[PDB]
């Protein structure tokens, strides 16, 4: 009953198993086209190249209000993945992103792990849609929510980048009806492991992954943490992303972007 | 190719698919679909630029969601020619459609102009 | 058991059409000014707010279209003269085609772009537009860009974009103007496109916009304070 | 008959098709074990990634000597094969070197193109196999063979870098007794193309690949050149390498090795 979770060569193994979030209902696979005329074979580094990447370790304090990544963005990093992601044209993926974060008995809290198609966030200035790439796009160490939406006055020097707010999800919508998404809840209380599998969801058949970024991962402290008496407590949390059944298309010289 | 006789070589002609920089030397234009196309034998390649994108129309305006991509053609060898043969070679290009090309939503031209 | 469902069905959802826009154009002696003999309108559903808040429950979506032409008229001064009946026409112009610069180019001849000539006083317009998409769906919210700044770059504004946006230019314009030639006597104009989808559908729900919209993106400024007051344990 | 060979995306026409040398007999495959208990899959770029790859040109003069490189030394400054050859620790391959060298029918002169498998080049200090690696590993700008032994007297500063001599091949045997590698001549009176296909040949059943070369190619012009009367004549040697039926196994972290 304790999931022996192995992908690739890597083994997830756990203290406690309950459930795993299918997103959707739909397990992933490739292009399944039974009026395809074209018989050839594309590059799908499907052989041994489906492992659990780990991303950067958070700490969860008492006042901290939240952490987002995007997907594939967040993979560009570390892996060979990072290297077929640059230079072949268009390609797709589905996703495993397991969050554990563990805490002892006497801790309390609750995060939410959401997982939002076509996460588009909110800019601060009031020059609308006027956000640089390389603050769109900060990577495996992911961005931070806020309390208040303090937007910036600096007109010479715009600083272009994100200013979300953590209840209103820097899209526009409130918290309470954010759970139509797929999620899962890591009550510390009960379990601290949460694995959602995501499928492909995107209008097109293949997209580039350069310039489209599909998921957002979203993790909100709906309770915030407390251990005994104290006012200072902070424990880890980490993210791990397997990308299954990925394939590729259209080699070309490679493409490095200016991250300044 | 329409040089004389005598003259020889070898030309890579190169095709690549956008998201990437224009190929700017031959070390990085040949990862791309490429056709090294001799000049001794014949005097005529072809090369069928596949249909490689995400969506499936493309458009016939300039923009740079829908890039179709890039065409190069560098010197795989020099050109050799002998004496008494002229230096100067010449070449002309030529385009045409594969039996699945297809296109919709008739509008509207743009060379035209009844200066009235 | 017993109850009808059917009320509810996406189809019949989206069986209300909304207004999208309303377009002024006037019919005056040609002045120096902003001319209003012929205007345009960039064709988007973001422009109203009830429809677009409708739609963005869901990310995907696929639909036909029936628009509908409203055409009022009105005079200018008290006892004005009179004037004969007057004919509207509406054009359509697909993304690429060249635009109208004044009231009679060589454009408005209509050879290929269908347009549509609607004499005032009749019944509306009512004309039909299948799905014109090029992916397999329309896509609200669209997360990326459309170009990406290469390292290798000669400056900034060659691989500047801009954030959630796939086309700069979407679907065209109409270009409204009227047949008849100016008078003395100025009749203003005000055409109401109204926009009723068919054959209707969507994938993956998403929550809806709870705080005001300000502009074509999904960013917000105002009003960022939507729930009200009410006590805890008060029935 | 005109040879419209295509291997991949990328495609090989000709002037001229005469033979295609398959090195002692065998095309290369796979690992063809009947007896294999094992059935999980390898990291095979075999999809879309047999493309082929052109190394530099050089000048074919008239008192040059020869050239030669290495393989797979060759191929880890380009394409997507040098990602792969770096995080995986063992994996094979098989080649197909293309030489083409065009002239007029004015020129004259032949060039040989062999194939040397485990091609152990001499030093040049009396100090017995004292060779650094990045003097061992030129990379695709390859190496040159010379007239005379010429040994290296810098002591305190050694070269530690190789002196071939082309009449004994750099390795100590002659040169006519050198056709019983796999080879081919580029007669400039007839032919202008050499394409010579290359199994695996290596003791073991898959290798290394940072440290091991297993082929040595090499390029001997036979025969001077000579154009009508000048003394000063130069035509363009271009090489062109295709990786064929390769498979990696065991990833890792990347290395990069110091080429000074």
């Amino acid at each position: 009953r304790v999931l022996q979770l192995t992908i690739g060569n890597s083994t997830i193994t756990t203290q406690e198993a309950a459930n795993s979030v299918v997103a959707y209902g739909r397990w992933p696979e490739f292009i399944r086209d039974d009026e395809a005329n074209p018989v050839d074979q594309p590059t799908e580094p499907d052989v041994a190249t489906c492992r659990f990447y780990t991303l950067d370790t958070v700490m969860w304090g008492k006042e901290s209000k939240g952490w987002w990544w995007k997907l594939p963005d967040a993979l560009r990093d570390m892996g060979l993945f990072g290297q077929n992601m640059y230079y072949h044209y268009l390609g797709r993926s589905g996703y495993t992103v397991h969050v554990q974060c563990n805490a002892s008995k006497f801790h309390q809290g609750a995060l939410g792990v959401f997982a939002i198609p076509e996460y588009c966030l909110a800019g601060d200035s009031d020059k609308q849609r006027y956000t640089s790439y390389a603050n769109a796009n900060p990577g495996e160490k992911g961005g931070k929510f806020y309390s208040q939406f303090n937007r910036d006055t600096a007109v010479t020097s715009p600083k272009r980048e994100f200013c979300p707010v953590d209840y209103l999800l820097g899209c526009g919508v409130l918290l309470g009806n954010a759970f139509v998404y797929p999620h899962q809840i890591i009550n510390l209380r009960t379990n601290n492991s949460a694995t959602i599998v995501l499928p492909y969801v995107n209008a097109m058949a293949i997209d580039s992954m350069v310039k489209h970024n599909n998921w957002g991962i979203a993790i909100l402290p709906l309770s915030p943490l407390d251990f005994a008496q104290e006012s200072s407590v902070e424990i880890p949390i980490t993210v791990t992303i397997a990308p299954m059944c990925s394939e590729f298309n259209g080699l070309r010289n490679v493409t490095a972007p200016k991250f300044q | 190719f329409c040089g004389s006789m005598m003259a020889t070589g070898k030309i890579l002609v190169a095709y690549a698919p956008p998201g990437a920089q224009p190929p700017t030397s031959r070390k990085e234009a040949m990862l791309g679909t490429h056709v090294i196309w001799d000049l001794g034998l014949q005097s005529s390649c072809t090369m069928v630029v596949p249909w490689i994108s995400n969506v499936t129309y493309r458009q016939t305006t300039q923009d740079s969601f829908t890039e179709g991509g890039y065409i190069s053609m560098f010197y795989q060898t020099r050109i050799v020619v002998p004496l008494s043969t002229p230096k100067s070679m010449s070449m002309l290009g030529f385009v045409s459609a594969c039996n699945d090309f297809s296109v919709r939503l008739l509008r509207d031209t743009t060379h035209i102009s009844q200066s009235a | 058991q017993r109850r009808s469902r059917s009320e509810s069905t996406i189809e019949s959802f989206f069986a209300r059409g909304a207004c999208v826009a309303i377009i002024e154009v006037d019919n005056e002696e040609p002045t120096t000014r902003a001319q209003k003999l012929f205007a345009m309108w960039r064709i988007t559903y973001k422009d109203t707010v009830q429809l677009r808040r409708k739609l963005e429950f869901f990310t995907y979506s696929r639909f036909d279209m029936e628009l509908t032409f409203v055409v009022t008229a009105n005079f200018t001064n008290t006892n004005n003269g009179h004037a004969l009946n007057q004919v509207y026409q509406i054009m359509y112009i697909p993304p690429g085609a060249p635009t109208p610069k004044s009231w009679d180019d060589y454009t408005w001849q209509t050879s290929s772009n269908p347009s549509i000539f609607y004499t005032y006083g009749a019944a509306p317009a009512r004309i039909s537009v299948p799905y014109v998409g090029l992916a397999n769906a329309y896509s609200h919210f669209y997360d990326g860009f459309a170009k990406v700044p290469l390292k290798t770059d000669a400056n900034d504004q060659i691989g500047d974009s801009l954030y959630s946006a796939m086309t700069v230019d979407d679907f065209g314009v109409l270009a409204i103007r009227v047949v008849n030639d100016h008078n003395p006597t100025k009749v203003t104009s005000k055409v109401r496109i109204y926009m009723k989808p068919k054959h209707v559908r969507v994938w993956c729900p998403r929550p809806p916009r709870a705080v005001p919209y300000y502009g074509p993106g999904v960013d917000y400024k105002d009003n960022l304070n939507p729930l009200s007051e009410k006590g805890l344990t008060t029935y």
